[PDB]
C-alpha cells in the first residue's frame, strides 16, 4: 500500500490535493462567510464558521493535507487569529506554483522566489503601519474597544455584542499590566450556563464555577468578619463527619448497646469534625463526598457553607487564585494550606435557579471568570469562542501597538508593491515574483466571493484606489456599509498577525514544494 | 454542494406538510419493533419519532425542539414556514444564480417587514374585561383545535378559559394540574381547585380536616433511623434482631418527636412510613400521607407553600403549610384527596373525564399545551386575526416592501411573500377545499382592503374572522416569524457537510 | 405520492374484508388458518379468525382493533363491523375515483352516521329490563346456536338471575367481570347455580380433621405466604398469633411457589383454629377474588388485621362426586362488588367449554339491553330499513353531501347482500324483495333461513339488540375515517 | 398535457441563446456531416433542426408564419411562447389548474398587454426628419444578429435612405438587393438604378436614352416553336432549312412589327439567335436575352413594361420607359442598369463584400430590415425597446392582477412572469448579471421612469431614447399577439393521436 509516481508529475498530484483542502475552507472566510456542517463521531451536529474547528474536524486521507493542517495549528496556537488565511493563501501560492511548474521553473527556483518576495512584502507593509495606541491612554482604551467589536460583531451575538466587548476590553484592562508588558491569557477562564440571553452574560471580577452551596440553611455569603484570613476553602476527598464508607459497611451489631453506640460515636465525631473544620481553618468546605446532616447543623453556628461532589481541577482553578492545597487530611490544614479569598457569594440570575458560586478577593484579582449566557446550548459554545478569539484580538493589540488597516486592503497594498518590484526583476525570478502577487490577490478575491461581489472587478476597484490615489485603506465592503475606508469603519487587524500570516504561508510553500515522495507504509 | 445541502430540508417539509390544519391528515409510525403502530397528526410525536439521515435535516429538528419547549405550540408552523422559505430559496439558487448570502440578507430585510405587519394588525382588549374573557375563549377556540378533542371543543373551551382566568395574575403554569380520569365522554370533565392526589391520609383520621397545619417530610420514614442508617442486624440469635428493631423504634419516635414538635394537624411524606411511626402519627392525631412522588412533593411545595423540611429542629425558622379544607372523597372511581384553599393559592385543577388511555394521552398533551399558549396571553394582550388572515396580511406588507428595494435583494423578498402564501395554501389543501381558488380569493380580499377576512374551513368559504372568532396570539405568530427567520439563517448558511471520524 | 398511500391503504384493507365476507350468518362458510406456530385452526367465528390472523400490514391491523372494540362495546357483531367497514372502503374507492378529497369523504360519512343512529332509534322496539318475558325471548335467539337447545330454557333465566340481581333497570355499565362464569366438569344444565358470591377453582383440605367450611366466617385476603425455613411448629405457631388475632375464620392464600401458601401443618393448626383452608389459589384468580371481596390483600403477615377481612354469610365447600367447590355467599362488605358466579354443568369438558362461551354471549346480549334498552329486527332488516330512510331523505340533500350520502346508502346493502349470498339465495331476488317489503310493508321483514326466503323476522322471532347496529355504524364511521386519514407510512425510531 | 405542453419546451431551448445582438451560435451537422453550418439565424435554426415531438411541429409552423408575414420576431415569438409554456407547467403540477382556466387567463392578459403597448406609443408624423432619425434608430435594431455589428452604423443609412426615398408603395419589389464579391462591408452603396445583373447583345447599342422597353416572352432563337414530333425526312437540306429560314423570315417580320412600335430596347426572357438579334442593331434597339422570370417580373413593375408574348401584329401591346439604359461593370462583372423608369421611385442596394458566405446572411438581414421599415411607414407609432416595452407590459399585467378573480389570478401573474423572462434572456445572452439587471429594470419601471432599458454595451440601465433602441408598435403587437395565439393553440392540446405512419 505505497505510492509509485516518478517525475515532477508527482508534485501535480500533491498540489491538486491542496486544492481540495482549499475548496473546504475557502467559503468560510469573511463575516458574510458560509458555515460548515460538522458530523461529530457520535452524531452531534456542530455548525461553525471558525476555520480552526473546520480544519480540526476536517478528516482527509491524503498525507499532504495532514501536513497542511498540522502546520496551520501553529497559527492558532501562537497567534490565534487567522488560521483560515494560512490555508487560503497557501493554496493560492501552490496554485500559482502549478503554473510555474508547467512553465519549466525548477521547484527550488520557485521556493527561492517566494522567500525573497516575502522579504519585499513584509517590508512594504511595515512602511504603512499605524500606531493604534498613539496619543492618550483613554484613546488606547477607545480604539481597543472599536476593534474588539469587529471580531464579536461577526458572530450570533452581533445583536448586542457590544456587551461581550464590554467584558472583553475591561477584562484585559484588569488582566494587563503595562509594567508587565504581557498578558497571560490563562488568567481568564471562559464559562457560562446553557440558556439565557446576551444581556444575561456578566462581567465577573473573580472565579465562578458550576457549583452551588449544598445546604440551604448555610449562609449564601461568607466574609472574613472584619480581619480574619479571608474565606478559606477546604479541598479534601472525605467529609467532616463520623467516618462512613461510600462502598460497603459490614459493621456487625451484636446488641442494642452496640447498635445505638454508633450514634454516640457520631455525636463526638459530628462536633469534632465540624470543629476540625474551624480548627483546620476552613470557612467553607468542598469535598468529593457530601456531609452528614447533623454535622451540617453543627457547621451552621460557625457560618460554614459547604459543597459536595466536586472535582479537583475545578477547585484547583480556585486554588490558583487563592493558593490552596489538596492536603490529604484535615489535620495538617492551615490558613495557607487552605487557600484564602475575601468573599464567596451565590448569585441567582433572574429565572435561572442554578445559583452559582463566585469567589472574589474584594480587590483586583489574579484571575477572572466571565459569565456567558445564550438562547441555545450551541450558541454558548460559539459565543465563548468569540470571547476566546476577541481575547486574543486584544491580546495581540496589547503585544504590538503596530496595526494594519485590513479587510484585504493590506493584501492589495502588498500586491501592488509586488507588482512595483516586478519591473526591477528582469530575470528568471520575474516569473515567480509576479505570481506572488497573483496569490496575494486571492485573499481579497476570496473575501469578495464570499460576500457576493464581482470576483474580478472588485480586485480592480481596490487596486484602482490603492494605486492611482493613495495607500489609504481601500477594503472590501463585506460588512454592507457604504464604501471602502476601514479607517472610517474602524476595521483593524494586528500588524504582527499579518506578518505571521505571510511568513507562515511562505513556510508552507517550503514544506509542500520540497516533498518529492509520499511513502505510506503498512501496519502489522 | 448546495444541491446536496439544502435538499435535506425539502424532505422535512413533506413529513409535516399534511399535518397542519383543523382537518389535518394523519401519519402512521411503525418501527422495527413491530409493536409501535402509532397514528397521530401531532408534530412533536412525528418530528421526534422519524429518524433522519441528512444532518441538515437534523438541524431543522433541533430548531423545532426549541420551539416545543420555548412556547409549546406552533411547532408545525415552524417546520412548514422554515421549509417553504428554503424551498423558495432552492428555486432562486438554480434559476436565477443567486449568491447564498444574498438570499440570507433578503430574508433579514423581510423579517423586519413581517414584524411590522403583525404589529399593525395587533388588536387588544385591556378595556372591556368581558371581551378579554371572550377573546380567551376564541384563542382557545383556535388553540384547542387540531386534536381528537375537536368534537368536544366547546366544553374544553370553558374549562381552559376558567383555568387561565383562575390565575388572574402571575402566569405560574405549575399552578395548573391535569388529572387523567377514565370513564365517560369528554364533556364530563370538570375544573376543581382540590389539587387532587390519588392517596388518602391517616390510618383512621377524620376525612374532613379544616384549618390544617401540613408538615412535609422528604425522606424515607420506613424504619426511620435518627441518622444511624447504615448499621446492620448481625446477631447470633434471632431474638436479638427483633430487639435491634425496637432500638430503631426508639429512634423513629425521636424523629417523630421532632416532626410532631411542630404542633401540626396534617403530615405528608415523600416515601412510605412504617406502621409504627405511622401509628405514632395516627396516635398523635396527625393526618399522615405517604408515598408522594416528584409531583406530590413539588406541587405541594407550590400548593401548600411549605418546604421539604429536611430540618425538624424547631417549629419556626421554616415554612409550614396550610390548607382550608383537606377533603378525602371517592371520586372518579378512585379514592381521591382534595386540598382546597392552600397557602394563598389562586390555582385550580383540570380533571379530564375520558374513555380510555390513548384518548387521555392526547388530551393530556392538548390541555398541557393549550394552557401553555394561554399563559402567554396574560402578559401579551395583543391578539392577531387567524384563519390565514395574518399570513395574508404579512404577504401584503412583504410585497409592499418589495416595491422599494434593490435588485439582488428584491428577488428574495418577493420569494419571501410566496412562502408566506404557502402557509394558507397548505391549510386549504389539508381541509380539502380548492387550494387555488381559496388562496387567490384571499389575495383579492387583502389587496383590495378587507383586512378582516380569512378561511372558513368548516363551511368552505371566505368570511370575516372577527365574526367567526378565529383569534391568534401576537407572540405566537411573532414567534412563528421569528423562529422561522432564525431557522432560515442557519440552513441558508450551509455550504458543505464534513464528517469527522465516525464511531 | 400521498394519493398512492391512500390508494394502497384502501386496496390492502378491502382484501381483509374479502376474508370475512364468507363468514356472516348461521349457515356461513368456515375459514382455515395455519398459524405461525404450525397449528391449523378452522372456524366461522370472525373475532377468532382475525385474532389468530396477525395481519402484517399495520393499516390493516386497525381493522382487527375495531373488531376487539366491537367485542368490548356490544359483545356481538364482530363480523358485521368488519364487513360494514369494507363496504365503506369500497364505496370510498368510488368516491376517490369520482374526485372527492379524503376530508370531504370522512366528514360526510360522519354526518350520515349521525342520521343513521337516529334512524336506528326510529326502528327501535321499545322494551325494558323489567320485561321478564322478552329477556328470555332475546336469549333464545342467541341460544339457537346451542349444541343441546333442550337446555336453553334453563340457561335463559340463569343469565337474567345474574344480571337482574346485580344490575336492574336503574343502571348504566355492567362489568362482565362482576358476573364470572365458572365451569365445573360433568353434570347437565339441569344443575346450574347463580352464586351470589365467588367460586374458587381450588379445594379446601385433603387432610383429615379439616373444617372444610365455616358459617358466619371472616375471609382472609392474603398475598403474603407463611413459610418456615421444635422450630417447624414454633414458626407456624408464632404465625398463629397473626392468624388468630385478625379474627379470620377463612384464609384464602394467594398461590406462590417461593413461600408455601398454606403450611403442611397449618391444615392441622387451622383445624384447631376452625379456619377454612384453601391453598394454591391462582394469582389470576386472585385478580377475581381480591377485587370482588371488597377488602384488600395482605402483602406482609404483620399487616394481617381485622379491617382487611370479608364478612361472609357462609364460606362453604360443595362436595358432590369429588367436586369440593369452595365458594362464598353474602360477601356483604361495605366496599364489596356485586359479584355473581355461574356454575356450569355439562356432558364432558368439551361441552362446558362451549357453554361458557355461549353464556358469555348471553351476558353480552343482556349487557346490550342494559346499555341500550330496545330491540331491533334481524335478518338485515335494519340495514335495508336505513337504506330506504337514508336514500329517501338523501334526495333532499344538496351539494357533495348528496353524492356521498347516496354512496353510503349503497354500502349499507353489504350486510343483506352478504346474508343472502351465504344463505344460497339469488342476491338480486332477495334484496329486491327486501326493498319492496320495507317500502310498503313492515320494518320487521328480513331474511329467513328457516323458511327459505324473505319473511317477517318478528313472526320468525329473529331479533337482536339495537346496540349491535348502533355500535356497528359508530365504529364503522370511526374506522373509515381512521383509514381514509392515513397519509403516509413512516419508519419509526 | 404534462407531455403535451412540455413537448414544445425544447424548441425554446434551441432558440433561447439566439436572442440579442450578443447572442451565441448553434452548430448544425448534416446527415452527411460534411456540410456543417454555423449560424445564429433563428429561422434557419428552427427550419433546419428536425423535431420529433408533435407539439414542436406546431410551434415551428407558428414561427414560419411570422417569418413570411412579418420577417422579424422569429426568436421573439418562439421564446415568448416557450416561456408561456414554462410558466404553464408550474400552473399544472404544483398548482392544479384546469387547462381552460390557463387559456382564459392568457387571453385576458393579452388584452391588457396590448393596452400597455398602446399607451406608450410615440409617433412623429410632423418633422419627417425626426421620423428619419427614428427610422435610423429602428434600423439600429433590425440590422442586429450579423457581422454587421461592426458596420451597422453604415447599413442604417443604406436602408434608411431607401425607405426614405421610396415615398410610395411599400411593395418590396421596388427594392432589390445585390450580392457582389469584393469590397468590404462598408464598401456597399445604394444605387437608384434597380440594376439587372446581366448584359446581353452582340453588337447592340449600350447607351439608350428616352428608351421604350419591350419585355418579351416568346421564342426568337430558332424555329419549331412549340412544335413536337416534327421531323424532316428530306432529300435536300434546302427543304429542311427553308422552314427554319421561313421562321427566321417570320422573325424578320416580327423584328419589323416590333420596330413599328417605336421601341429602343427589347428585353427577352429566352435566348435570341444572332440574326434576329442582329436586325435590332440597325433599328437602334438594345436586345437583351435569357433574362429569367425572377428578374423581369420586377422589371415588369419597375420599368413599367409589358410581357407581350405575341408580336404577330404591331400596335397591340404596351411598352416601358427608361431615361438611361447602360452597362455598369463593377466587382469584375458587367451589369445592366436602368434609370428613370416608369414609377421612378425604385432603387437597389448593392453589396460589396469579402465572400458570399458573409453576404448571404447580410442579404437576408437587409431583406428582413426592409420589411420592417416598410411597415413602419404605415404604422409610424414606435415604442422603446431594450426590454422597456417588455417591462412596461409586465407593469400593466400586474395591474390586472390587482383587480382579478381567483382562478385567473394565478394565470395573469404567470403571463407577467413570462414577460419578465424576456429581458432575462437578453441579459444572460449579453453575458451580464441578469438577476440584478432584470430587477434593476423592474425597480426602474415599477417606480416610475418609463424611459429606461437594458444597455447591452455597458451592462447597465439607461434611457432608450438617448441610447437609440426603438422598435415598432406593429412589431411588439405581433410579438404579444402571436404569442397569445401560440399559447391558444398549444395550451388546448391534451393528447397526441397517431395515424399509423405510412
Amino acid at each position: 500500500n505505497k505510492k509509485r509516481q516518478h517525475g515532477l508529475e508527482a508534485k501535480k498530484s500533491h498540489i491538486l490535493a491542496a486544492r481540495s483542502v482549499a475548496s473546504i475552507i475557502k467559503t468560510s472566510l469573511g463575516p458574510r462567510g458560509l458555515d460548515k456542517i460538522l458530523i461529530s463521531p457520535d452524531g452531534e451536529i456542530t455548525i461553525t464558521n471558525d476555520g480552526a474547528t473546520i480544519l480540526s474536524q476536517m478528516e482527509l486521507d491524503n498525507e499532504i493535507a495532514k501536513l497542511l493542517v498540522q502546520l496551520s495549528k501553529s497559527q492558532d496556537d501562537e497567534i490565534g487569529d487567522g488560521t483560515t488565511g494560512v490555508v487560503v493563501l497557501a493554496s493560492a501560492l501552490l496554485d500559482q506554483a502549478l503554473e510555474l511548474i508547467q512553465k519549466g521553473i525548477h521547484p527550488i527556483k520557485i521556493a527561492n522566489g517566494f522567500d525573497e518576495a516575502a522579504k519585499l512584502a513584509i517590508s512594504k507593509l511595515e512602511e504603512t503601519c499605524d500606531d493604534i495606541s498613539a496619543s492618550n491612554d483613554e484613546l488606547f482604551r477607545d480604539f481597543l474597544l472599536r476593534a474588539a467589536k469587529t471580531s464579536l460583531g461577526s458572530k450570533i451575538v452581533s445583536k448586542d455584542h457590544d456587551r461581550f466587548a464590554e467584558m472583553a476590553v475591561e477584562a484585559v484592562i484588569n488582566v494587563m499590566d503595562k509594567d508587565r508588558k504581557d498578558v497571560d491569557f490563562d488568567l481568564i477562564k471562559m464559562q457560562g450556563r446553557v440558556g439565557g440571553s446576551i444581556s444575561d452574560s456578566k462581567l465577573i471580577n473573580g472565579v465562578i464555577l458550576d457549583k452551588d452551596f449544598s445546604h440551604p440553611q448555610m449562609p449564601k455569603c461568607v466574609l472574613p468578619k472584619e480581619g480574619s484570613d479571608g474565606v478559606k476553602l477546604a479541598i479534601l476527598t472525605c467529609p467532616f463527619e463520623p467516618p462512613k464508607p461510600k462502598t460497603k459497611h459490614k459493621l456487625d451489631i451484636s446488641s442494642v448497646e452496640e447498635y445505638q453506640k454508633l450514634q454516640t460515636y457520631e455525636q463526638d465525631k459530628f462536633k469534632e469534625m465540624i470543629d476540625d473544620v474551624k480548627k483546620a481553618g476552613a470557612d467553607v468546605v468542598i469535598c468529593q463526598w457530601g456531609f452528614d446532616d447533623e454535622a451540617n447543623h453543627l457547621l451552621l453556628q460557625n457560618d460554614l457553607p459547604a459543597v459536595r461532589w466536586v472535582g479537583g481541577q475545578e477547585l484547583e482553578h480556585i486554588a490558583i487564585s487563592t493558593n490552596g492545597r489538596i492536603v490529604p487530611r484535615f489535620q495538617d490544614l492551615s490558613k495557607d494550606k487552605l487557600g484564602t479569598c475575601s468573599r464567596i457569594y451565590e448569585q441567582e440570575f433572574g429565572t435561572t435557579k442554578d445559583r452559582m458560586l463566585i469567589i472574589e478577593q474584594s480587590k483586583e484579582t489574579k484571575t477572572v471568570t466571565c459569565f456567558v449566557r445564550g438562547s441555545n446550548k450551541m450558541i454558548v459554545d460559539e459565543a465563548e469562542r468569540a470571547l476566546h478569539d476577541s481575547l486574543c484580538v486584544v491580546r495581540n493589540l496589547v503585544k504590538d501597538s503596530r496595526v494594519v488597516y485590513g479587510g484585504g486592503a493590506a493584501e492589495v497594498t502588498m500586491s501592488l508593491a509586488v507588482s512595483e518590484e516586478a519591473d526591477k526583476q528582469r530575470g528568471i525570478d520575474q516569473y515567480a515574483f509576479r505570481g506572488f502577487a497573483q496569490a496575494l490577490d486571492t485573499i481579497p478575491m476570496t473575501l469578495a466571493e464570499n460576500s457576493g461581489l464581482d470576483p474580478i472587478g472588485t480586485l480592480s476597484t481596490l487596486k484602482s484606489k490603492q494605486l492611482k490615489e493613495k495607500i489609504s485603506n481601500i477594503g472590501v465592503d463585506c460588512l454592507g456599509y457604504g464604501s471602502n475606508d476601514m479607517k472610517e469603519l474602524f476595521v483593524v487587524d494586528p500588524f504582527i498577525g499579518k506578518k505571521q500570516q505571510i511568513l507562515l504561508a511562505t513556510q508552507l510553500c517550503r514544506m509542500i514544494l520540497k516533498i518529492d515522495n509520499v511513502i505510506i507504509s503498512g501496519k502489522d | 454542494a448546495r444541491l446536496s445541502a439544502f435538499v435535506g430540508a425539502i424532505a422535512v417539509g413533506d413529513l409535516v406538510k399534511s399535518t397542519l390544519g383543523p382537518k389535518g391528515m394523519d401519519k402512521l409510525l411503525q418501527s422495527a419493533s413491530s409493536n409501535t403502530c402509532m397514528v397521530t397528526n401531532d408534530g412533536a410525536t412525528i418530528l421526534k419519532s422519524i429518524p433522519l439521515d441528512n444532518p441538515a435535516a437534523k438541524v431543522l429538528v433541533n430548531i423545532s425542539k426549541v420551539q416545543d419547549d420555548e412556547v409549546g405550540d406552533g411547532t408545525t408552523s415552524v417546520t412548514v414556514l422554515s421549509a417553504e422559505l428554503l424551498r423558495e430559496a432552492e428555486k432562486l439558487i438554480d434559476q436565477s444564480k443567486i449568491h447564498p448570502q444574498t438570499i440570507i440578507e433578503g430574508y433579514r430585510l423581510a423579517s423586519a417587514a413581517a414584524l411590522d405587519a403583525l404589529t399593525k394588525a395587533a388588536v387588544d382588549n385591556s378595556h372591556d374585561k368581558t371581551m378579554f374573557r371572550e377573546d380567551l375563549i376564541h384563542i382557545a377556540k383556535t388553540t384547542l383545535s387540531s386534536k381528537i378533542l375537536s368534537q368536544d371543543k366547546d366544553h374544553f373551551a370553558e374549562l381552559a378559559t376558567n383555568a387561565i382566568l383562575r390565575l388572574k395574575g402571575s402566569t405560574n403554569l405549575e399552578h395548573i394540574q391535569i388529572i387523567k380520569i377514565l370513564g365517560g365522554k369528554l364533556s364530563d370533565s370538570f375544573l376543581d381547585e382540590g389539587f387532587i392526589l390519588a392517596k388518602k391520609f391517616g390510618n383512621n383520621q377524620p376525612k374532613r380536616i379544616e384549618n390544617a397545619k401540613i408538615l412535609i417530610a422528604n425522606t424515607t420514614l420506613d424504619t426511620d433511623k435518627v441518622k444511624i442508617f447504615g448499621t446492620k442486624f448481625k446477631v447470633d440469635s434471632t431474638a436479638k434482631l427483633a430487639q435491634l428493631e425496637k432500638a430503631e423504634r426508639e429512634k423513629m419516635k425521636n424523629k417523630i418527636a421532632k416532626i410532631s414538635k411542630f404542633g401540626i394537624n396534617t403530615f405528608i411524606n415523600r416515601q412510605l412510613i412504617y406502621d409504627y411511626p405511622e401509628q405514632l402519627f395516627t396516635d398523635l392525631g396527625i393526618n399522615s400521607i405517604e408515598h408522594a412522588d416528584f409531583e406530590g412533593v413539588e406541587r405541594l411545595a407550590l400548593v401548600t407553600g411549605g418546604e421539604v423540611v429536611s430540618t425538624f429542629d424547631e417549629p419556626s425558622k421554616c415554612k409550614l403549610g396550610e390548607c382550608d379544607v383537606i377533603e378525602e372523597i371517592m371520586l372518579g372511581e378512585q379514592p381521591f384527596l382534595k386540598f382546597s384553599g392552600c397557602k394563598a393559592g389562586e390555582a385550580c385543577t383540570i380533571v379530564l373525564r375520558g374513555a380510555t388511555d390513548q384518548t387521555l394521552d392526547e388530551a393530556e398533551r392538548s390541555l398541557h399545551d393549550a394552557l401553555s399558549v394561554l399563559s402567554q396571553t396574560t402578559k401579551e394582550t395583543r391578539t392577531v386575526l387567524g384563519g390565514g388572515c395574518a399570513e395574508m396580511v404579512m404577504s401584503k406588507a412583504v410585497d409592499t416592501e418589495a416595491q422599494n428595494i434593490d435588485g439582488k435583494k428584491s428577488l428574495a423578498v418577493e420569494a419571501f411573500a410566496r412562502a408566506l402564501r404557502q402557509l394558507p395554501t397548505i391549510l386549504a389543501d389539508n381541509a380539502g377545499f380548492d387550494s387555488s381558488e381559496l388562496v387567490s380569493k384571499l389575495r383579492s380580499s387583502i389587496y383590495n382592503g378587507i383586512s378582516t377576512s380569512g378561511l372558513d374551513l368548516n363551511n368552505g368559504t371566505i368570511a370575516d374572522m372577527r365574526q367567526l372568532g378565529i383569534v391568534e396570539s401576537y407572540k405566537l405568530k411573532r414567534a412563528v416569524v421569528s423562529s422561522a427567520s432564525e431557522a432560515a439563517e442557519v440552513l441558508l448558511r450551509v455550504d458543505n457537510i464534513i464528517r469527522a471520524r465516525p464511531r | 405520492k400521498p394519493q398512492e398511500v391512500r390508494k394502497a391503504n384502501i386496496i390492502a384493507a378491502r382484501s381483509v374484508a374479502d376474508a370475512i365476507r364468507t363468514s356472516l350468518g348461521p349457515k356461513g362458510m368456515d375459514k382455515m388458518i395455519k398459524t405461525s406456530r404450525g397449528e391449523i385452526i378452522i372456524s366461522n367465528d370472525g373475532h377468532t379468525i382475525l385474532k389468530q390472523m396477525a395481519i402484517l400490514h399495520p393499516v390493516a391491523r386497525m381493522l382487527v382493533e375495531v373488531s376487539a372494540a366491537q367485542d368490548s362495546e356490544a359483545g356481538d357483531g364482530t363480523t358485521s363491523v368488519v364487513i360494514l367497514t369494507g363496504a365503506l372502503l369500497g364505496a370510498a374507492e368510488r368516491l376517490l375515483n369520482k374526485g372527492i378529497h379524503p376530508t370531504i369523504i370522512a366528514d360526510s360519512f360522519q354526518s350520515a352516521a349521525k342520521r343513521s343512529v337516529d334512524i336506528l332509534l326510529e326502528m327501535c322496539h321499545k322494551v325494558s329490563l323489567s320485561d321478564r318475558e322478552q329477556l328470555v325471548r332475546a336469549a333464545s335467539t342467541s341460544l339457537s346456536s346451542k349444541i343441546v337447545s333442550q337446555y336453553s330454557s334453563f340457561l335463559a333465566p340463569l343469565a337474567v338471575d345474574s344480571v337482574l340481581k346485580i344490575s336492574d333497570e336503574n343502571s348504566k355499565n355492567v362489568d362482565l367481570n362482576d358476573i364470572r362464569l365458572v365451569k365445573k366438569v360433568g353434570g347437565t344444565i339441569d344443575d346450574t347455580e347463580m352464586i351470589d358470591g365467588v367460586v374458587l377453582t381450588q379445594t379446601a383440605i385433603k387432610s383429615a380433621g379439616g373444617p372444610t367450611r365455616k358459617e358466619k366466617a371472616k375471609i382472609g385476603l392474603i398475598q403474603f405466604q407463611i413459610s418456615p425455613p421444635k422450630e417447624e411448629r414454633a414458626y407456624l405457631l408464632n404465625i398463629c398469633k397473626k392468624i388468630k388475632k385478625a379474627k379470620c375464620n377463612v384464609l384464602l392464600i394467594q398461590k406462590s411457589i417461593l413461600r408455601d401458601a398454606v403450611n403442611d401443618l397449618a391444615l392441622h393448626f387451622l383445624s384447631k383454629l376452625n379456619i377454612m383452608v384453601v391453598k394454591d389459589i391462582e394469582r389470576e384468580e386472585i385478580e377475581f377474588l381480591s377485587k370482588g371481596l371488597g377488602c384488600k390483600p395482605i402483602a406482609d403477615i404483620e399487616l394481617f388485621t381485622e379491617d382487611r377481612l370479608g364478612s361472609a354469610d357462609l364460606v362453604e365447600e360443595i362436595d358432590s362426586d369429588g367436586s369440593k367447590i369452595v365458594r362464598v355467599t353474602g360477601i356483604r362488605n361495605n366496599n364489596a362488588r356485586p359479584t355473581v358466579s355461574v356454575v356450569i354443568r355439562g356432558a364432558n369438558n368439551m361441552i362446558i367449554d362451549e357453554t361458557e362461551r355461549s353464556l358469555h354471549d348471553a351476558l353480552c346480549v343482556i349487557r346490550c339491553l342494559v346499555k341500550e334498552r330496545g330491540l331491533i329486527a334481524g335478518g338485515g332488516a335494519p340495514e335495508i330499513e336505513i337504506s330506504r330512510r337514508l336514500s329517501k331523505e338523501a334526495r333532499s340533500m344538496e351539494g357533495v353531501q348528496a353524492f356521498i350520502w347516496q354512496e353510503f346508502a349503497s354500502a349499507l346493502e353489504v350486510i343483506p347482500t352478504t346474508l343472502a349470498e351465504n344463505a344460497g339465495l339469488n342476491s338480486i331476488k332477495v334484496v329486491t324483495e327486501l326493498r319492496s317489503k320495507h317500502e310498503n310493508g313492515e320494518l320487521n321483514d328480513g331474511i329467513s333461513v328457516r323458511r327459505s326466503g324473505t319473511t317477517n323476522t318478528y313472526e320468525e322471532h329473529i331479533l337482536q339488540p339495537v346496540l349491535v347496529s348502533t355500535s356497528a355504524i359508530t365504529l364503522a364511521s370511526e374506522c373509515v375515517k381512521s383509514i381514509l386519514r392515513i397519509d403516509d407510512i413512516a419508519f419509526s425510531r
